[PDB]
C-alpha cells in the first residue's frame, strides 16, 4: 500500500509552464512537457532527442561533436558554419534525376532551405552563440515547410548544438511558442 | 476574340464571370496599320501577351498525317498575361523573348480511335527572332506531371513506393523494372509567329502562331505524341 | 539542403502574415488597429496616399470609362481611409474634432456618391461627383 | 463541419505529460488515413474542404 | 528488421547491434537521414548460390534488404505455372479454417 | 492487311453491306474518320434491335 | 476500444471488402427495414373499435378477432411495391430468420478472419495497375487508406514489436 | 383542465384538446410569445455580460450579438465594437415585453373566457369559416408588411445598416437608391440553387436587400388588404382542406422550407451576414489559405504565375472552367466566393497579375490571415481545427452552429408537416381512427391480376 489519500479539493496544478526542465551532461534545456523520449539518432553525436506526442515532425535534437578548437569563431563565419553543417537540414540523395516542374524552386532541386535571420550573442557567463532560423520548403509542400531553430556554441573543446524543428501548420496554430522556448532556453 | 482591350476593360466581372469571354485574347481596332506599321526601331517592354488557340492536331507516333481531335477539358487553354522583351531592328527583324506571366495551361483531347492524349501546352523560356512576316523559335516543355506526383500504385520520381507493393512475393520484379522509375524529364518544342497588325499610338500588336510540341508520356512510361498547335495571339509594347 | 539568403524578407513584411495569425495577441494588434493608433505617422502617410491616389488615379479611370479598376481602386489602398480618418480626428480637441467629423461624414457622402454614379456607368455624373469628392477630401484634409 | 467528440491529448498528468487513450489510438488511424486520402490534390497543409 | 504476420506491406529499416536504426528506404525522398545513398550499406553473402559476392550498387543493395524481410533470399522459378506473385497458405491453414467453419 | 473477314465477323459485313459504315467511337471502316455519325451507326443500330 | 478494433480490422483486414460481412450488413439492414415496415403496416391498416382518436385503447389482449386488415395491407403493399405477404405467419418467420442468418454469415466469415484468411486483394487488379499507371479504380484507393491506417496505427498500436519508425518512411501525401 | 375520459386524446396528446377552444388557444398562443421574447432577452443579457473587448465576436460564440451589429447599432468602420449599451437597451426592453405577455398569456389561458364565439364576435372564429379565416390572415399580412417597412425605414432614416462593401472599408451606411427594378427583384427570385446562381443567396450589396425589402413590405400590405375584402374562389375551395390541423400543415410546410433557407443563407451569404461579426464562411477560409501562402511564397522570391503543381496544373494561380483567373489546389471550387477584401484585386478577367504582384495590402493580408486560422472546422465539444487535432483551440464558427440547428429544425418541420397534412386529410375524409369492419373498402374492389 501507499496511503497517499487523493488530491480532492486541491486548487493548484503541479506544473503549468508548460516546460520541464532538463539537466545534462554540460548543458540545460527547458523541454516541452507533452513531448516523449526518442530513440532515433539521425545526427552524429545525438545525447538527447524529443518529439511531439501529436505530430513527429515537431522534435528537438543535441548534438555533442569532438573539434580542436575551443571556440566557435574559429570554426568559421557564422554564413561559413552554417555552410558547413547544411546536413541538419537533410539530403535529397536518394532523388537522382533531372527535373522543371517544380514550384518555385531551381532546376534538379527539390528542396531549399531559407537563411530568415541569423544572430550572434553572447550569455550572462560570457560565452558566445551561434543563433539561426530557416525556414526549408520541400517540393511536395510537407506541412507548409519546416522552421528550424539552431544555437551552437563551443566549451571545453567540445561543440554543443541544438536543432528545434516545428511545421509551418504547427507554427502558426500556436506551437511556436513551446519551440521558442525550448530554443531559448538552451544553456552551457 | 470578337472584343477589344478598351471594350474589355469597359465590363465588370459579373458580367464576364460565365461568359468565356475570360478564355480570349482582344483584338485590334480600325487604327491599326497593316504588317508591321510605324513602330520606332528599339527593344520595347511586353506585356499582356496572350495566345488563344483555335485549333489542336494529333500525329499518333507511327503515323504521318496529323488528325482533328476533340477537347475535354473545357475554357482552360490559353496562356495569358505573360511578360517579356521586345526588339525591333531598323532592318524589320524582330525578337521576342518571354520571361514571366501564366505561359502554361494542361489541356487534354481526345482522337479519332477514343484515346485521350493529355498534353502540356506552353511557351515558356520563348525565343523566336526573324522578319515581321515570319518568326522562327523554340521553347521549353516541362514534364506534365511533377516529380512529387504519385502514380494510382503510390510510385513517383522523388517520393513514394520504388517497387510494387501489392506483389509481395517477387522480390526483385524484373518483369516490371520499365514502370517501376520515374523519370520527369523536360523536353523543346518549336514556334512559328507572324504579325498582322500593329497600332504605333498605344503599342499595341496582333498575329497568328503555329507550334509543334509533345504529348506526355506517364514520367517515361509512354511513347510521346506529336501535337499542332494554331491560333491567334496578342500582346502590348511599352 | 541548398542555403538561401532571405534574410531582408523580415524587413519586407515577412512576419504580417504570422502576427495575424497569433491568437496570443489581441484583436487590435493582430489587425492592424492599434498599431495605427499607437503611431499617427502610419495614418497621416495612408491618408496623404489615398489623397493623391484617388486625384490621379481616379482621373485617368474615369477618363478611359474603367469601371470596375475605378472601384477597386476606390476600396483597394484606400480602405483604411475610415479608420484612419478616425484616428487623426480622435486627438483633437471637442470643437476642432466636431468639425473634423462633420467634414468626414460629407467626405464620405460625396464618396458614396461617386460610387454609384461609377457602378451605374454615367461619364459625366462620375466626373461631377469626382470632382466633388476631392474638393471635400482637401477640406476634410485641411481640417485636420 | 461540426465533427464528433476530440478527446485527445485530455488525460495529462502531474508534470504536464500526456498519457494516451484509445481515442489517441483512434486518432493516430485517423492521421494515417487522412494524409493518403488524395495523394497529389492538396498543395497547402490544411484540409479547409 | 523482419517482417511481421500482421502487415501485408512493410517498412524497410536497417537496425544495428543495439536495435537503433542505421538505415532506411525512405518513402519521402526530398528530405533523407538515413538513406541508403548516404549511409553507404553493402551487402555480402556467405555460402549458398552467392557466396563471397558482394553487391554496393544502391539500386541492388535496396532490393536485396527488400528481400531480408521475408528471412532467408531463395531463388524461385515463376515460369513454370505461371505465378503472379501473391502468398498462399498451407494444408494446415486450410484444414484448421475448414474445421472451424464446420 | 487485317480486314472484317479475317476477325471472323459475321453481322458487320451484313451491316455494312446495306450503307452502314462509321460508329460512335470516332473510326470508319474505310480508316478514315467518323463525320457526324448520327442515330445509325454500329452501336445505334444493336441498341435499336434490343429495344 | 470497439472503435480502435473495428478501425484495427480495416486497415489490417479490409474487412468491408468480405463477402461474409457484407451478408451481415445486409441482413442487419434488412431486419431493421423489416422491424419499422411492419410496425408501420400494422399501425396504419388498425380497425375502428373505439371512438377515441387514442387507439392504443381499443385493443384486449383475450380477443379472438385480428386487430388490422391483413387483406387492406396487402392490397397497399402490393400496388405500391409490387409484392406482398399474404401469411402472418411467413411474415414473422422471414422476421427471424433474416437478422439470424445475417449474424450467422458474419460469424463464418471472422472464422475465416482468425487464421489472416482475408479478402484482402484483387490480383487482376493489382497485376493491372501495375503494368499500366493509369489505370485507377476505387479499390486501389482503398488499397492506400490502408497502408496508411497500418503504417501510421503500427507503432503505438502494438509496443512489443517495439517499431521506430524514422519520419522519412512513413507513407505521406503531397501537403497533407 | 381536461381529461381523456370526455375528450379521448391522451396526456401525451393534450394539446390537441383545446383545438375547438378560442380562448384558451389564444392564451397558449400568447404565452408561446411572450417564451420567445423571455429567450430573446434573456440571451442578449447573457451575452452581453460574457463580451470582452480583445476578442472578435465570432470567437466567443455569439449569435444574437452580430444581429445587431448588421444593424449599425455600436459598431464603427472597419467592424470594431465600439459601444455596448444599445445591446443592453435591446434586451432588457424585451425581458420587461416578455413579462407583459406573458401575464398576459397566463391570463387568457387560465380564467380567461373559454370560447370567445358569444361574447367577443369579432374575435371569434370557426375553422370551417373560410371568410374569417380570410380575414385573420389579411390582418397579420398587413402586420408583416408594417414590418417590413419598419426595417427599410432604418436603412434609410434611422442611421442605416452596417454595409460591409463600403468604399475605405465597411462601415454604416445609409441607403439612398434601394434597387426596385422588377429585373433586378425577379431575377434573384426565379434564379437556380445551384453553384454560380444561389437563387436569393447569392445578394451581394445592401441596396437590393432595402429595394427587395419595399417589394414585399408592400406586397404584403396589398395582399392583406386583398384578403380583408375577399373570400376563397370556387377552385380554392375545390383544392384545399378546410380544418385547423390543415392550416396548422400548410404553415409547418411553409417554416420549413424558410428554416433551409435560412440555414443555407448563414452558411454562404457575405452581405446580410458580414464576415466581421461571423467569421469566414467556407470557401473563404480557402482562399485566404491559399492568398496568404502565396503572398508568403512570392516574399520568398518565386514566379507564382509561372509555378507549377504536383499534377501540373498550378500551385497558385489557375484557370477557372469557363476561363477566369482563379486560385489553385483545391480552392478551384471555391471560385465563386466574392468578398470584401478580395473584390479590389479582381480585374474583368479574374484575378489581375499586377495587382497581386505589385498592389497587395497589409489590411487585406491581415484579414486572410485572420480567416484562415479561424475556418468554419471544429467539434462537438468546442475544439477548433481538424478532427485530426489536438486540444489546444476553443473555438466553433457562429455559422456552424446557425447552419446545423437551422438544418435540424428545418428537417423535423418537414416531417410535422407531413405527420399533420396527412392526418388532417384523413380525418376530414373520416377514418382517421381506423378501418370500419362493417364496411372495408378493400373488400368492395375487385381483385388484382
Ligand atoms: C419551385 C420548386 C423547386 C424548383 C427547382 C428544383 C430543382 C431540383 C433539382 C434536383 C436536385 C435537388 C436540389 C439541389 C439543390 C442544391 C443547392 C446548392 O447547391 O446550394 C444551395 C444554395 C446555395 O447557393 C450558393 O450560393 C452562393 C452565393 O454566392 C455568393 O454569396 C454571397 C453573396 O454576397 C457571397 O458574396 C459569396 O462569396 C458568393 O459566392 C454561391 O453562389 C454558391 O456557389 C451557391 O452554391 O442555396 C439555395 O439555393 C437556398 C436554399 C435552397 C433550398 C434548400 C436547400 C437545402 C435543403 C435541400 C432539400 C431538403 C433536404 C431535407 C429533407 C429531405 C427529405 C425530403
Ligand atoms: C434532451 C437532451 C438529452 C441529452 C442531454 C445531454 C446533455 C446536454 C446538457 C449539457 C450540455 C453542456 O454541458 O453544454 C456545455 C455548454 C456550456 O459549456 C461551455 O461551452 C463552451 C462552448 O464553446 C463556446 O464558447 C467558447 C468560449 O467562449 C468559444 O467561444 C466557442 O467558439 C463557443 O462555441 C465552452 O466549451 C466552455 O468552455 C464551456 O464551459 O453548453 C452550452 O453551450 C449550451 C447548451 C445548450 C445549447 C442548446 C442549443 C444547441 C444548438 C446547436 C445544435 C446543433 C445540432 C445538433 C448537434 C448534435
Ligand atoms: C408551450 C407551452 C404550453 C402551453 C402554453 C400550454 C397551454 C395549455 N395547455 Mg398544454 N401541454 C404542454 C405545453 C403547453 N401547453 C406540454 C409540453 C404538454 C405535455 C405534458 C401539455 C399537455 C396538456 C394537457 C394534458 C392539457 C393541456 C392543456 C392546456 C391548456 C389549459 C391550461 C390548464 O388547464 O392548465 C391548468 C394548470 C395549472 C393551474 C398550473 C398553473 C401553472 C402556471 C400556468 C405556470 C406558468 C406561470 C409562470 C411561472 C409565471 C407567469 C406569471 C406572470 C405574471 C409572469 C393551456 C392553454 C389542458 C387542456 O387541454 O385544456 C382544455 C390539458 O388538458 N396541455
Ligand atoms: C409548430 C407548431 C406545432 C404545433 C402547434 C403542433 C400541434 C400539435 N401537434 Mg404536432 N408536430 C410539430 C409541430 C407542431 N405541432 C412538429 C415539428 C413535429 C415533429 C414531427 C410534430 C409531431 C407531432 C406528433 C408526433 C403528434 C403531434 C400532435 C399534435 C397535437 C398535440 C401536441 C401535444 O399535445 O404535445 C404534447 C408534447 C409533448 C409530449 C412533448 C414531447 C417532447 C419532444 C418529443 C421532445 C423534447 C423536445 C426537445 C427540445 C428536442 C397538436 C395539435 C399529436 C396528435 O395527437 O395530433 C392530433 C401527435 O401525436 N405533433
Ligand atoms: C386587427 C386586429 C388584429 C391585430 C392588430 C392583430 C395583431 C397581432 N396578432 Mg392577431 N388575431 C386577431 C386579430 C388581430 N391580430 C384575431 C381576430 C385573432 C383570433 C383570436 C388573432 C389571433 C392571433 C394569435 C393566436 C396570435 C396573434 C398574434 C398577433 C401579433 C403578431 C405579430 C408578431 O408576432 O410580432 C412579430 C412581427 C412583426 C412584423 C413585428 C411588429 C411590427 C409592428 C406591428 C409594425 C400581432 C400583434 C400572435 C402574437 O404575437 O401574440 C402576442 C399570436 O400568437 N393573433
Ligand atoms: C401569408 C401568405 C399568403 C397566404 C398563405 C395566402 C393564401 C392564399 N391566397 Mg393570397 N396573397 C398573398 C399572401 C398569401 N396568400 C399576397 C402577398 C398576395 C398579393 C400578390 C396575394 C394574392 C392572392 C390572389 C390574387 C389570390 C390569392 C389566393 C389565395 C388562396 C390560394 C392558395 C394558393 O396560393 O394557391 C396555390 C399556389 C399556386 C397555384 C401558385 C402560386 C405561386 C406564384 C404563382 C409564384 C410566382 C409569384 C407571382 C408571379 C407573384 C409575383 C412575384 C413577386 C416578385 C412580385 C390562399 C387562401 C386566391 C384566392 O382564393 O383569393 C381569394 C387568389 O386568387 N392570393
Ligand atoms: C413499320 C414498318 C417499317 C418497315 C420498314 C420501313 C423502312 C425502314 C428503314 C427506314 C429508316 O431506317 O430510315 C431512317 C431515316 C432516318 O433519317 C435520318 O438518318 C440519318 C442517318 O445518319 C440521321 O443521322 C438520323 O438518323 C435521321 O434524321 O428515316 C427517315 O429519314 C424518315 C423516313 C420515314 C418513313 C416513314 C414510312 C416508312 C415506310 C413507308 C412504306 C414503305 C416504303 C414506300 C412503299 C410504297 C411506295 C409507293
Ligand atoms: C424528436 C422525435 C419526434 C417524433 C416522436 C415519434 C413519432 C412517430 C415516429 C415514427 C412512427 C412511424 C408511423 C407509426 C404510426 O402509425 O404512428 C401511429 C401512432 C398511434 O396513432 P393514434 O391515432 O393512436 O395517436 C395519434 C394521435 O391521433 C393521438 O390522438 O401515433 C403515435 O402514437 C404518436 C406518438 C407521439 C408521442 C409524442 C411526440
Ligand atoms: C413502380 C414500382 C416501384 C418499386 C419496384 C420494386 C421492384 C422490386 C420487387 C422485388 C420482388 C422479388 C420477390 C421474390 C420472392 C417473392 O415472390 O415474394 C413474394 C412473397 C409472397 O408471400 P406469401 O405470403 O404469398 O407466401 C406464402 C408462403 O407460403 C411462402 O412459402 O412475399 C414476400 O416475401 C415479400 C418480401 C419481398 C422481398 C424483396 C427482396 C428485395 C429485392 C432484391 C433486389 C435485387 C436486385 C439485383 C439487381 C442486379
Ligand atoms: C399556461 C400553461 C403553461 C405555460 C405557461 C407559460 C409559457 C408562461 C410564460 C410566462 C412568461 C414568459 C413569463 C415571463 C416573466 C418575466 C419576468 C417576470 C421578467 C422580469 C425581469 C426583470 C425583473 C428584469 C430585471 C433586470 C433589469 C430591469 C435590468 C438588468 C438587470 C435585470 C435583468 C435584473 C404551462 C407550460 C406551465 C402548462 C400549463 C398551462
Ligand atoms: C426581401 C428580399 C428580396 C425579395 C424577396 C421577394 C420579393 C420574395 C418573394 C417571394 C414569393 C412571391 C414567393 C412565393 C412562393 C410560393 C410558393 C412556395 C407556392 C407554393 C404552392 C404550393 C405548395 C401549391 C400546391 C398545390 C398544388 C401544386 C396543386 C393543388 C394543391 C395545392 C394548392 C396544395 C430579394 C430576394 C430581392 C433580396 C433579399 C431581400
Ligand atoms: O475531394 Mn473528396 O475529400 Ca472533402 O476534404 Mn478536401 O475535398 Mn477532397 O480532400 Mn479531404
Ligand atoms: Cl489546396
Amino acid at each position: 500500500a501507499y496511503g497517499d489519500a487523493a488530491r480532492v479539493f486541491a486548487g493548484n496544478i503541479t506544473n503549468k509552464s508548460g516546460f520541464i526542465p532538463y539537466a545534462g551532461e554540460g548543458f540545460a534545456l527547458l523541454i516541452p512537457s507533452k513531448w516523449n523520449p526518442s530513440k532515433e539518432q539521425d545526427f552524429p553525436g545525438v545525447v538527447l532527442r524529443y518529439e511531439d506526442n501529436g505530430d513527429a515532425v515537431n522534435n528537438l535534437v543535441v548534438l555533442v561533436q569532438k573539434v580542436g578548437k575551443n571556440n566557435i569563431d574559429e570554426l568559421g563565419s557564422p554564413d561559413k558554419f552554417l555552410q558547413d553543417n547544411a546536413y541538419l537540414f537533410g539530403e535529397s540523395a536518394a532523388f537522382t534525376g533531372e527535373t522543371l516542374s517544380e514550384g518555385g524552386f531551381l532546376p534538379n532541386k527539390v528542396a531549399a532551405a531559407s537563411v530568415l535571420d541569423v544572430q550572434e550573442a553572447t550569455d550572462k557567463k560570457g560565452k558566445k552563440y551561434y543563433k539561426y532560423e530557416v525556414l526549408t520548403r520541400s517540393a511536395d509542400g510537407d506541412e507548409g515547410g519546416r522552421h528550424q531553430l539552431i544555437a551552437a556554441t563551443v566549451s571545453n573543446g567540445n561543440l554543443y548544438l541544438i536543432k528545434v524543428q516545428c511545421g509551418d501548420k504547427r507554427w502558426f496554430k500556436g506551437a511556436k511558442r513551446e519551440a521558442i522556448g525550448a530554443w531559448d532556453s538552451f544553456t552551457v | 476574340g470578337n472584343f477589344t482591350f478598351d471594350e474589355l476593360q469597359a465590363k465588370s466581372y459579373l458580367e464576364v464571370k460565365g461568359s468565356t469571354l475570360a478564355n480570349q485574347c482582344p483584338i485590334l481596332g480600325a487604327d491599326a496599320q497593316q504588317g508591321l506599321g510605324d513602330v520606332k526601331p528599339g527593344t520595347f517592354q511586353l506585356d499582356k501577351f496572350c495566345m488563344e488557340p483555335s485549333s489542336f492536331k494529333v500525329k499518333m507516333p507511327g503515323s504521318k498525317e496529323f488528325e482533328p481531335s476533340t477537347l475535354l477539358t473545357r475554357n482552360t487553354y490559353s496562356l495569358d498575361q505573360m511578360t517579356g522583351s521586345v526588339t525591333v531592328k531598323g532592318d524589320g527583324s524582330v525578337a521576342l523573348k518571354q520571361q514571366d506571366g501564366i505561359d502554361f495551361a494542361p489541356v487534354t483531347v481526345k482522337i479519332r480511335g477514343g484515346e485521350m492524349v493529355p498534353f502540356m501546352f506552353t511557351v515558356k523560356n520563348l525565343n523566336i527572332e526573324g522578319k515581321a512576316d515570319g518568326l522562327t523559335g523554340d521553347f521549353t516543355v516541362p514534364s506534365y506531371r511533377g516529380a512529387t506526383f504519385m502514380d494510382p500504385q503510390g510510385r513517383g520520381a522523388a517520393s513514394g513506393w520504388e517497387y510494387v507493393k501489392g506483389l509481395a512475393a517477387a522480390g526483385a520484379q524484373e518483369e516490371l523494372a520499365a514502370e517501376n522509375v520515374k523519370s520527369a524529364a523536360a523536353t523543346v518544342g518549336e514556334a512559328a509567329f507572324a504579325i498582322a497588325s500593329t497600332d504605333a499610338a498605344t503599342g499595341e500588336i496582333a498575329g497568328v502562331f503555329v507550334t509543334r510540341q509533345l504529348a506526355d508520356d506517364d514520367l517515361g512510361s509512354k511513347d510521346p505524341a506529336t501535337i499542332e498547335i494554331e491560333g491567334i495571339w496578342y500582346g502590348q509594347l511599352s | 539542403l541548398d542555403l538561401f539568403d532571405d534574410r531582408k524578407a523580415r524587413q519586407a513584411g515577412f512576419d504580417i502574415i504570422y502576427e495575424a495569425r497569433d491568437l496570443d495577441l489581441p484583436q487590435g494588434v493582430r489587425d492592424g488597429l492599434a498599431q495605427a493608433r499607437e503611431n499617427l505617422d502610419v495614418a497621416k502617410a495612408r491618408i496623404k496616399e489615398a489623397e493623391k491616389r484617388i486625384d490621379a488615379d481616379l482621373d485617368a479611370y474615369i477618363a478611359k470609362a474603367y469601371w470596375t479598376e475605378g472601384r477597386n481602386e476606390l476600396r483597394r489602398q484606400v480602405g483604411t481611409l475610415r479608420f484612419d480618418l478616425n484616428a487623426v480626428a480622435d486627438t483633437l480637441p471637442k470643437a476642432a474634432k466636431k468639425e473634423a467629423q462633420a467634414a468626414k461624414n460629407e467626405f464620405l457622402a460625396a464618396v458614396e456618391a461617386l460610387d454609384l454614379q461609377l457602378r451605374k456607368k454615367n461619364g459625366d455624373k462620375a466626373a461631377a461627383a469626382l470632382a466633388d469628392t476631392k474638393a471635400k477630401l482637401d477640406a476634410v484634409i485641411a481640417k485636420l | 463541419n461540426l465533427n464528433g467528440f476530440n478527446f485527445n491529448q485530455s488525460v495529462v498528468d502531474s508534470q504536464g505529460r500526456v498519457i494516451n487513450t484509445w481515442a489517441d489510438i483512434i486518432n493516430r488511424a485517423n492521421l494515417g488515413m487522412e494524409v493518403m486520402h488524395e495523394r497529389n490534390a492538396h498543395n497547402f497543409p490544411l484540409d479547409l474542404a | 528488421r523482419r517482417m511481421p504476420t500482421f502487415f501485408e506491406t512493410f517498412p524497410v529499416v536497417l537496425l544495428d547491434k543495439d536495435g537503433v536504426v542505421r538505415a532506411d528506404v525512405p518513402f519521402r525522398r526530398s528530405e533523407s537521414k538515413y538513406s541508403i545513398e548516404q549511409v553507404g550499406v553493402s551487402v555480402t553473402f556467405y555460402g549458398g548460390e552467392l557466396d563471397g559476392v558482394t553487391f554496393s550498387d544502391p539500386a541492388t543493395v535496396k532490393k536485396y534488404a527488400r528481400r531480408a524481410q521475408l528471412g532467408e533470399i531463395f531463388e524461385f522459378d515463376r515460369a513454370t505455372l505461371q505465378s503472379d506473385g501473391v502468398f498462399r497458405t498451407s494444408p494446415r491453414g486450410w484444414f484448421t479454417f475448414a474445421h472451424l467453419c464446420f | 492487311l487485317n480486314p472484317m473477314w479475317r476477325q471472323g465477323m459475321f453481322v458487320l459485313p451484313f451491316m455494312t453491306r446495306l450503307g452502314i459504315t462509321q460508329s460512335w467511337g470516332g473510326w470508319t471502316i474505310s480508316g478514315e474518320t467518323a463525320s457526324n455519325p448520327g442515330i445509325w451507326s454500329y452501336e445505334g443500330v444493336a441498341a435499336a434491335h434490343i429495344i | 476500444a470497439i472503435f480502435r478494433f473495428i478501425l484495427f480490422f480495416q486497415g489490417f483486414h479490409n474487412w468491408t471488402l468480405n463477402p461474409f460481412h457484407m451478408m451481415g450488413v445486409a441482413g442487419v439492414l434488412g431486419a431493421a427495414l423489416l422491424c419499422a415496415i411492419h410496425g408501420a403496416t400494422v399501425e396504419n391498416t388498425l380497425f375502428e373499435d373505439g371512438d377515441g382518436a387514442n387507439t392504443f385503447r381499443a385493443f384486449n389482449p383475450t380477443q379472438a378477432e385480428e386487430t388490422y386488415s391483413m387483406v387492406t395491407a396487402n392490397r397497399f403493399w402490393s400496388q405500391i411495391f409490387g409484392v406482398a405477404f399474404s401469411n402472418k405467419r411467413w411474415l414473422h418467420f422471414f422476421m427471424l430468420f433474416v437478422p439470424v442468418t445475417g449474424l450467422w454469415m458474419s460469424a463464418i466469415g471472422v472464422v475465416g478472419l482468425a487464421l489472416n484468411l482475408r479478402a484482402y486483394d484483387f490480383v487482376s487488379q493489382e497485376i493491372r495497375a501495375a503494368e499500366d499507371p493509369e489505370f485507377e479504380t476505387f479499390y486501389t484507393k482503398n488499397i492506400l487508406l490502408n497502408e496508411g491506417i497500418r503504417a501510421w496505427m503500427a507503432a503505438q498500436d502494438q509496443p512489443h514489436e517495439k517499431l521506430v519508425f524514422p519520419e522519412e518512411v512513413l507513407p505521406r501525401g503531397n501537403a497533407l | 383542465g381536461r381529461d381523456q375520459e370526455s375528450t379521448g386524446f391522451a396526456w401525451w396528446a393534450g394539446n390537441a384538446r383545446l383545438i375547438n377552444l378560442s380562448g384558451k388557444l389564444l392564451g397558449a398562443h400568447v404565452a408561446h410569445a411572450g417564451l420567445i421574447v423571455f429567450w430573446a432577452g434573456a440571451m442578449n443579457l447573457f451575452e452581453v455580460a460574457h463580451f470582452v473587448p480583445e476578442k472578435p465576436m465570432y470567437e466567443q460564440g455569439l449569435i444574437l450579438l452580430p444581429h445587431l451589429a448588421t444593424l449599425g447599432y455600436g459598431v464603427g468602420p472597419g467592424g470594431e465594437v465600439i459601444d455596448t449599451y444599445p445591446y443592453f437597451v435591446s434586451g432588457v426592453l424585451h425581458l420587461i415585453s416578455s413579462a407583459v405577455l406573458g401575464f398576459g398569456g397566463v391570463y387568457h389561458s387560465l380564467v380567461g373566457p373559454e370560447t370567445l364565439e358569444e361574447s367577443f364576435p369579432f374575435f371569434g372564429y370557426v375553422w370551417k369559416d373560410k371568410n374569417k379565416m380570410t380575414t385573420i390572415l389579411g390582418i397579420h399580412l398587413i402586420v408583416l408588411g408594417l414590418g417590413a417597412w419598419l426595417l427599410v425605414w432604418k436603412a434609410m432614416y434611422f442611421g442605416g445598416i452596417y454595409d460591409t462593401w463600403a468604399p475605405g472599408g465597411g462601415d454604416v451606411r445609409i441607403i439612398t437608391n434601394p434597387t426596385v427594378s422588377p429585373g433586378v427583384i425577379f431575377g434573384y427570385l426565379f434564379r437556380s440553387p445551384f453553384g454560380g446562381d444561389g437563387w436569393i443567396v447569392s445578394v451581394d450589396n445592401m441596396e437590393d436587400v432595402i429595394g427587395g425589402h419595399i417589394w414585399i413590405g408592400t406586397l404584403c400590405i396589398f395582399g392583406g388588404i386583398w384578403h380583408i375584402l375577399t373570400k376563397p374562389w370556387a377552385w380554392a375551395r375545390r383544392a384545399f382542406v378546410w380544418s385547423g390541423e390543415a392550416y396548422l400543415s400548410y404553415s409547418l410546410g411553409a417554416i420549413s422550407i424558410m428554416g433551409f433557407t435560412a440555414c443555407c443563407m448563414a452558411w454562404f451569404n457575405t452581405t446580410a451576414y458580414p464576415s466581421e461579426f461571423y467569421g469566414p464562411t467556407g470557401p473563404e477560409a480557402s482562399q485566404s489559405q491559399t492568398f496568404t501562402f502565396l503572398v508568403r511564397d512570392q516574399r520568398l522570391g518565386a514566379n507564382v504565375a509561372s509555378a507549377q503543381g504536383p499534377t501540373g496544373l498550378g500551385k497558385y494561380l489557375m484557370r477557372s472552367p469557363t476561363g477566369e483567373i482563379i486560385f489553385g489546389g483545391e480552392t478551384m471550387r471555391f471560385w465563386d466566393f466574392r468578398g470584401p477584401w478580395l473584390e479590389p484585386l479582381r480585374g474583368p478577367n479574374g484575378l489581375d497579375l499586377n495587382k497581386l504582384k505589385n498592389d497587395i495590402q497589409p489590411w487585406q493580408e491581415r484579414r486572410a490571415a485572420e480567416y484562415m486560422t479561424h475556418a468554419p472546422l471544429g467539434s462537438l465539444n468546442s475544439v477548433g481545427g481538424v478532427a485530426t487535432e489536438i486540444n489546444a483551440v476553443n473555438y466553433v464558427s457562429p455559422r456552424s452552429w446557425l447552419a446545423t440547428s437551422h438544418f435540424c429544425l428545418g428537417f423535423f418541420f418537414f416531417v410535422g408537416h407531413l405527420w399533420h397534412a396527412g392526418r388532417a386529410r384523413a380525418a376530414a375524409a373520416g377514418f382517421e381512427k381506423g378501418i370500419d369492419r362493417d364496411n372495408e373498402p378493400v373488400l368492395s374492389m375487385r381483385p388484382l391480376d
